[PDB]
């Protein structure tokens, strides 16, 4: 191109970031909500052939026993910030002997978004930004929390968020089915029915991944049989 | 069509189009206001709509026990400059054992922000700042732009449709230099209540307030603590 | 080594000996310890010869380059400060013990000292070297305000001679230089020209 | 030499709902005295406090580093720092200069997150441990045994295990410091005490022997 | 011109570095900043326009104290000019640290002009857009006034008129005797000049800045007192009509 | 390895102000080489300093402090430095330079007069810093501090003249029982007006004990 | 200092003392020398405490990162190799270290010995400190793979007590641990002033 | 040095260099792989007869270690470089850890390499 990367448009907005955010809407759909006793996270997997055992398709990972994450967009550039998250969490536990909150983690992870430039930029650095949307989740000193991220370093706290291609239908159908005193069962049922509504396949018992975090237990990723009892309805 | 891609080429009319394009960004967010009195300084921010595309944003930050800021554009650059200021203040306190003034900090900010406006492949910080503090010389309010040109102001607003707030401020000026805290806060709120589209009046979940002075270490006010300040407001005419 | 510098109204006077030594053997007996730096500014070397020569050459280069721009005769404080910095930045590797003297149109004749540390002091007269300890009492009892030129010349000559008899690391020929507004004048003393003092005998 | 011996002792005690940190207020060097007013106790938060002794120039630049790191943590995490985190940070701060270390003996005191008392002892390289009482400094050897006897009830028979109070510990430390001044030379000229409890901090000063 | 004006490393057919003309075109849109030198010192008469009066009196200052004995008056972009002020301060501090006396003015002008001209050759930088003036006075030498353009030229003057009104103002300094009258009876001439040159319809209002150096300030560069600014303004307002 | 050195320095604070005293000698080992040099300076209108030890490092610090103050007195903002900031800067400089094994062989004494409050500091080659109403470097710590202490323990409110006379007395004693001194010492003061320096002075002396 | 360790049918046994001196002055008498690296591994302190703590906290950090990246728990041999390789960079600078890594993996029990010089060796019986020679002699008369847990406990107690009765820089309390296939557990923190009565003393 | 941001975005994300690279992979000697309960097989097709050729020199299949193998279907020089670096890593791992590698490990290594070269400057 003939326009550089660190440029502005006649609207105050950068170009490459406005272009990368136009990619997130080409990824899979992810959902995350919070309650007074736990957070739930769910993600869809778009397999392509009866082969390619989906056991390898992993889109929900463990930043720590009390913190998880879910990604959408370019899954490649995603596995560069997860190692940084784990590194920072362990470095904190090593220096201070305690657990890192969620806000600190998300801030440290988002500080690395707008580091890029065609010039020196301390060689060994980035030539372009990451195309990925991240949704964190976990318990900390002040109840269950939840956050959100975008490829511009503009994270924001939320309570029920949905990203992916069809991120509108899963929000207009999420503004009315939420109340501040909902439990985990109905939460997961609502998430699963709206996923069903937005899914492209017949919602098999293995076309999706799910996880929960509540104070008592740690990060627990569900099995295949547990995902059966719930789908019976 | 060819001078509008780099921060180095001059236009035949003596203008650099890229810095104008950057300044066009600060005039896209939500409005913010800052003012001062004989012994107190105030900053107010107007988080918008609180649920959709602006669910929960933070437009006020703590820099030091006598300096605070409010931002009006990009956020990553804002955090960058914020960390810069914090480190400079900590260095001054570690070396001389005394708080750093405000004018010198603004000078350093301008010196840092002016560099990328000269050389190749760089871009200027697309953020406008409103700074408040109190030093031995009394209270101080400053305004900073993308172009490294800083101003000192008696009362200033930055953000979307802030011209009406400018008019209002210029209207009721001499009333200042005599009013106390609550009065200044009510003034600022009645001022920024104009930017709204004749609807969606103020609430306790959109306004953020920061206050500083001779007996305050730049206190902040969350969503719940504005209610005692929100009273005393008349209905929009 | 033994170097001496004196100041009078319209100029200055310098004085030095002519011996070099590497133990108890004399490698040279005529060496010149008066090194010009500009048309009207001089120096006086002591200690190691290599370091003194290097420092003086570099100062001469810098001062010529600095004077060719301003289009004005330089000052003595300038050269003295250059010496100060060069000998203070390397005080752990050098042994110089230098003196500066000269003339300039703003102030009259000027003298400065610069010992091994890297200091800088101006004084009505100055001395340096190993054989100076033996005359610290003679310059004190003879100096007087209001001295003319010839007086300073013979004073420096006598002091040098008295230092070159008791010290084994100094002797030979006595070199002198008189500086003023009109120009410079050099001079050399040897043999029957040097003073003599009768030796005590019982 | 890059080191100096300035003298100074420190004492700390814990309890169920309070902590105490006592020290001298004298600065010497060699056979002479520099000043008689230079305290060691330092306040970091409304619930934790520190004490340092040894080489002055090393005990004066570490406090600033800790203060700065506390401010930066408060700015980054949006909350203050507890006691254990302070100790875990100081260990690394000391171990950074391992082959060119400090020469200061630190002792931390404060309240546990539950509301109880906590004291942590350190060493110039960064090895710390939690305790009930410690007397690091120039006079540790004189004080540790007396504290062992009068707070652990060792080498005693048929002695109850009554708890400790505030006034009791205050009187005990006062008498101890009164005793240790007649036999040590680097100790005297003042006494300072800092108490930390569920309602904040208190400071007290006491006169001692001159010599 | 197709692409001969996109870089500072390109000569046009007739021979011209267009990017420097395009820069200096910026100072032709700023306020006038004249200054003169009679017999014992320099005097600047910068004028700063009033915009968004919510500001304080003393913002956007255009008169820096570069050093204990020299003063600067700028015209054009303020950021670049502040950078150049820092450059001059550093130069004058290093000179003193290395030699041991207050730097003269010719050398300062030449050094800063070299720095400014370093940017008129490569393509990795942008020519400055400020054209300023330096003033000083000493006892050995006398009064010294200079001027610099974005290209790197340094000439010595008796009177300059940097600003958009480069013409129609120099003439008003010719009739004056810029070598005989003392540094006390010229503030009035400078003030009435910058007052009658100002247009009252194209611009709302302005404020007047000043400075002083010479034997009265003992070589020190300081602002002009207000007790005399009062009578200066009175003289101007009475002379205009 | 310091070659040309300076001897003890004195400082005492009276009511509303402070006073300092220092001799004039660049002794080289055991030789009295230079005898008309000043070891006291004037940073600004409300701060003054004194040094012992090597004389070249003193000049270096003098130059740097002067340039700092000049850089401060250019902008024009109503602010300025106070003795506390100078003290902190000096302490940090000495510590940072010693941590690299290239120290400054000097011992600094700082006076000052802020708004209603005085100051009197102490700085060493290693970074040891403290304050007090009186102090002294070198042998002055054994022959002078005791007198000052004994005089303050009974009257901790001193007038200008009292401080001046006590300073003269301790300087006399130093000249008697010290081997690297001289009878040419300056005595500087700092009041609410500003800083002032008295020229070369000399003390009275008695030797009748030599007749026994 | 005094530490011992030995493995047999029912797993590994570890033990140490609770004393810490600075020359001839006893600074501490309640130290914890069995570092709890994790719910799966164990450590041991001897020489310099700061080093034996720092360089094993770092090892805990690295083992956790490994478990996170690879979804499989680390072994003992890899742990010892990591520690040795990270410590070999500081050869000849002043580090003092002696440690035992104890645990259980798919290869069965595991006991390794490491120091700052660089040597890394397995074994079935180890003792370290200024009083390991007095402990070897009594552990060698009574050791047997086919031991019962109670007798092994008694043997460890007895060895530590007899080593303490002779070495001056060793004494205080005896803290005994035990590692099993599903983690480890703490057993007791007996005091020497009370064992002297139970035993023939 | 060199830095020009070779790989960049587009109006729809659509990194064009990657699209072009995989369009090249759209050629290059199709390969095949299979996994059984007892055996793993993998083959590849030769594009030319080339009687004069020495087969052992032009082999597509290779070995990273006694446990692992691999094929490829694009350019040959880049493949050689990748294989060499993977061999280096598989040999360094067995040094630190006292056990061989798994397949996921080396696969993740290889893919992180390609990602880094997809994001870096001048590459």
């Amino acid at each position: 191109y003939d326009r550089g990367v660190n440029t502005f448009s006649p609207e105050g907005r950068l170009f490459q970031v406005e272009y990368d955010i136009e990619a997130i809407k080409l990824g899979s759909t992810a959902i995350g909500i919070q309650t007074s006793e736990g957070v739930c996270l769910a993600v869809e997997k778009r397999i392509t052939s009866p082969l390619m055992e989906p056991s390898s398709i992993e889109k929900i990972v463990e930043i720590d026993a009390h913190i998880g994450c879910a990604m959408s967009g370019l899954i490649a550039d995603a596995k560069t910030l997860i190692d940084k998250a784990r590194v920072e969490t362990q470095n904190h536990w090593f220096t201070y002997n305690e657990t890192m909150t969620v806000e600190s983690v998300t801030q440290a992870v988002s500080n690395l978004a707008l580091q890029f430039g065609e010039e020196d930029a301390d060689p060994g650095a980035m030539s372009r930004p990451f195309g990925v949307a991240l949704l964190f989740g976990g318990v900390d000193e002040k109840g269950p929390q939840l956050f959100h991220m975008d490829p511009s370093g503009t994270f924001v706290q939320c309570d029920a968020r949905a990203i992916g291609s069809a991120s509108e239908g899963a929000q207009s159908s999420l503004q009315e089915l939420y109340h501040k005193s909902m439990t985990l069962k109905e939460a997961i049922k609502s998430s699963l029915i709206i996923l069903k509504q937005v899914m492209e396949e017949k919602l098999n018992a293995t076309n999706i991944e799910l996880a929960t975090v509540q104070p008592g237990q740690n990060f627990h990723m569900f099995t295949k049989e547990e995902l059966e009892e719930v789908i019976k309805d | 069509n060819q001078y509008d891609n780099d921060v180095t080429v001059w236009s035949p009319q003596g203008r650099i189009h890229q810095i104008e394009y950057a300044m066009e960004a600060v005039k896209q967010g939500s409005a913010t206001v800052g003012l001062k009195s004989k012994t107190h300084a105030v900053l107010v921010a107007l988080k918008r709509a609180q649920s959709e595309l602006a669910a929960h944003q933070k437009k006020i930050l703590h820099v030091d026990n006598h300096i605070g800021i409010s931002i009006a554009g990009l956020t990553a650059d804002a955090r960058l400059l914020c960390n810069f200021m914090r480190q400079e203040c900590l260095d001054s306190r570690f070396v001389f054992d005394r708080p750093l003034p405000v004018s010198r900090l603004v000078s350093l900010i301008g010196s840092k922000t002016q560099i990328p406006t000269q050389r190749y492949g760089r871009r200027p910080y697309g953020v406008g700042l409103l700074i408040a503090g109190y030093d031995d010389m009394g209270p101080h309010i400053f305004q900073t732009c993308p172009s490294a040109n800083y101003f000192d102001c008696r009362a200033m607003s930055i953000g979307a449709r802030s011209q009406s707030a400018r008019t209002y401020l210029e209207r009721h000026m001499s009333e200042f230099m005599e009013c106390n805290l609550n009065e200044l806060v009510k003034h600022g709120l009645r001022a920024l209540r104009e930017t709204l589209p004749a609807e969606q009046d103020l609430t306790t979940k959109n306004v953020s307030i920061g206050i500083v002075g001779k007996d305050l270490e730049f206190t902040i006010y969350d969503d719940d603590d504005v209610s005692p300040f929100l009273e005393g407001l008349e209905e929009r005419p | 080594t033994t170097i001496m510098a004196v100041q009078f109204d319209g100029g200055v006077v310098l004085g030095a000996d002519s011996r070099t030594t590497t133990g108890s053997y004399i490698a040279n007996r005529v060496t010149d310890k008066l090194t010009p730096i500009h048309d009207r500014i001089f120096c006086c070397r002591s200690g190691s010869a290599a370091d003194t020569q290097a420092v003086a050459d570099a100062v001469t280069y810098q001062l010529g380059f600095h004077s060719i721009e301003l289009n004005e005769p330089p000052l003595v404080h300038t050269a003295a400060s250059l010496f100060k910095e060069m000998c203070y930045r390397y005080r752990e590797d050098l042994m110089a013990g230098i003196i500066i003297a000269g003339w300039d149109p703003q102030e009259g004749g000027q003298v400065y000292s610069v010992p091994m540390g890297g200091m800088m002091v101006r004084q009505s007269f100055a001395i340096g070297g190993s054989g100076s300890s033996y005359i610290y009492g003679y310059v004190d009892a003879t100096y007087r305000e209001g001295m003319t030129k010839e007086e300073c010349l013979q004073f420096t000559a006598n002091a040098l001679a008295l230092a070159m008899e008791r010290d084994g690391s100094s002797g030979g020929v006595i070199r002198l230089a008189a500086i003023a507004e009109s120009g410079v004048e050099r001079q050399v003393l040897l043999g029957d020209q040097i003073p003599k003092f009768a030796v005590a005998t019982l | 030499s890059p080191y100096v011996f300035n003298g100074g002792t420190i004492l700390a005690i814990a309890g169920e709902d309070f902590a105490i940190v006592a020290s001298d207020t004298r600065l010497s060097e060699g056979f002479s005295i520099h000043t008689r007013d230079s305290p060691k106790c330092y306040k970091l938060t409304d619930k934790t406090v520190i004490g340092c002794s040894g080489f002055h120039g090393d005990c004066l630049t570490l406090t600033k580093i800790i203060e700065a790191r506390l401010k930066m943590y408060k700015h980054s995490n949006n909350k203050a720092m507890t006691t254990g985190a302070i100790a875990a940070m100081l260990s690394t701060i000391l171990y950074s200069r391992r082959f060119f270390p400090y020469y200061v003996y630190n002792i931390i005191g404060g309240l546990d997150e539950e509301g109880k008392g906590a004291v942590y002892s350190f060493d110039p390289v960064g090895s710390y441990q939690r305790d009930s009482f410690k007397a690091g400094g120039s006079a540790s050897a004189m004080l540790q045994p007396l504290l062992d006897n009068q707070v652990g009830f060792k080498n005693m028979q048929n002695v109850e295990h009554v708890p400790l109070s505030l006034d009791r510990a205050m009187r005990l430390v006062k008498d101890v410091f009164i005793s240790a001044a007649e036999r040590d030379v680097y100790t005297g000229d003042a006494l300072r005490i800092c108490i930390v409890t569920k309602e904040g901090i208190r400071e007290e000063t006491v006169s001692l022997r001159k010599d | 011109g197709t692409g001969y004006d996109l870089s500072a490393s390109t000569f046009s057919p007739d021979g011209r570095v267009f990017q420097v003309e395009y820069a200096m075109k910026a100072v032709e849109n700023s306020s006038t900043a004249i200054g003169i030198r009679c017999k014992d010192g320099v005097v600047f008469g910068v004028e700063k326009l009033v915009l968004s009066k919510l500001y304080e009196e003393g913002s956007n200052k255009r008169l820096f104290n570069v050093d204990r004995h020299v003063g600067m008056a700028v015209a054009g972009l303020l950021a670049d000019a502040r950078s150049l002020a820092d450059i001059a301060r550093e130069e004058a501090s290093n000179f003193r640290s290395n030699f041991g006396y207050n730097i003269p003015l010719k050398h300062l002008a030449d050094r800063v002009a070299m720095y400014v001209h370093a940017y008129t050759l490569y393509s990795a930088v942008r020519p400055f857009g400020c054209s300023f003036m330096l003033g000083s006075y000493s006892v050995n030498d006398g009064a010294q006034l200079y001027m610099i353009d974005p290209s790197g030229v340094s000439y010595g003057y008796w009177g300059c008129a940097i600003g958009k009104a480069r013409q129609a103002a120099k003439t008003e300094i010719e009739k004056l005797q810029m070598k005989e009258m003392t540094c006390r009876d010229i503030v009035k001439e400078v003030a009435k000049i910058i007052y009658i040159v100002h247009d009252e319809v194209k611009d709302k209002a302005f404020e007047l800045e000043l400075s002083w150096v010479g034997e009265l300030t003992n070589g020190r560069h300081e602002i002009v007192p207000k007790d005399i600014r009062e009578e200066a303004e009175k003289y101007a307002k009475e002379s205009l009509k | 390895n310091p070659m040309v050195t300076g001897t003890s320095v004195l400082g005492v604070k009276f009511e509303g102000g402070v006073v300092i005293a220092a001799d004039m000698l660049g002794s080289y080992g055991s030789l009295a080489r230079f005898r008309n040099i000043s070891r006291i300076m004037r940073v600004n209108n409300s701060t003054m300093l004194g040094a012992s030890g090597d004389y070249a490092d003193f000049q270096y610090l003098k130059q740097v402090l002067g340039q700092m103050v000049i850089d401060e007195e250019l902008l024009g903002d109503g602010h300025s430095y106070s003795p506390r900031a100078i003290h902190s800067w000096l302490t940090r400089a000495m510590y940072s330079r010693r941590s690299k094994m290239n120290p400054l062989w000097n011992t600094m004494v700082i006076g000052g007069y802020a708004d209603g409050e005085s100051f009197l500091g102490y700085v060493d080659m290693l970074g040891v810093a403290y304050e007090a109403p009186s102090l002294a470097t070198g042998y002055g710590a054994y022959l002078a501090q005791p007198l000052l202490r004994e005089v303050l323990e009974k009257q901790p409110v001193l007038s200008q003249t009292e401080a001046r006379d006590l300073v003269e007395r301790c300087m006399r004693v130093l000249y008697y029982r010290d081997a690297r001194s001289y009878n040419r010492f300056q005595t500087a003061t700092v009041t609410e007006k500003g800083v002032e320096i008295e020229g070369p002075l000399s003390t009275e002396t008695n030797w009748d004990i030599a007749h026994m | 200092t005094t530490t011992l360790a030995f493995k047999f049918r029912h797993g590994v046994i570890v033990a140490a003392d609770s004393r810490a001196t600075a020359g001839a002055y006893i600074a501490s008498q309640t130290v914890k020398k069995v570092i709890e690296i994790n719910p799966y591994l164990l450590g041991t302190m001897a020489g310099g405490a700061a080093d034996c703590s720092f360089w094993e906290r770092l090892l805990a950090r690295q083992c956790r990162i490994y478990e996170l990246r690879n979804k499989e728990r680390i072994s003992v041999a890899a742990a010892s190799k990591l520690l040795a390789n990270m410590v070999y960079q500081y050869k000849g600078m002043g580090l003092s270290m002696g440690t035992m890594i104890c645990g259980w993996d798919k290869r069965g029990p595991g006991l390794y010995y490491v120091d700052s010089e660089g040597n890394r060796i397995s074994g079935a019986t180890f003792s370290v400190g200024s009083g390991s020679v007095y402990a070897y002699g009594v552990m060698d008369r009574g050791y047997s793979y086919d031991l019962e847990v109670e007798q092994a406990y008694d043997l460890a107690r007895r060895a530590i007590y007899q080593a303490t009765y002779r070495d001056a820089y060793s004494g205080g309390a005896v803290n005994l641990y035990h590692v099993r296939e599903d983690g480890w557990i703490r057993v007791s923190s007996d005091n020497v002033a009370d064992l002297h009565e139970k035993y023939s003393g | 040095s060199y830095d020009r941001a070779i790989t960049v975005f587009s109006p729809d994300g659509h990194l064009f260099q990657v699209e072009y690279a995989q369009e090249a992979v759209k050629k290059g000697s199709t390969a095949v792989g299979v996994r059984g309960r007892d055996i793993v097989v993998l083959g590849v097709e030769k594009k030319s007869v080339a009687k004069l050729q020495d087969e052992r020199t032009v082999r597509k299949i290779c070995a990273l270690d006694d446990n692992v193998c691999m094929a490829f279907a694009g350019l040959t020089a880049d493949a050689r470089i990748v294989i060499n670096r993977a061999r280096v890593e598989c040999q360094s791992h067995r040094l630190t850890v006292e056990d061989p590698v798994t397949v996921e490990y080396i696969t993740r290594y290889i893919a992180s390499l390609k990602q880094r070269y997809t994001q870096s400057n001048g590459r």
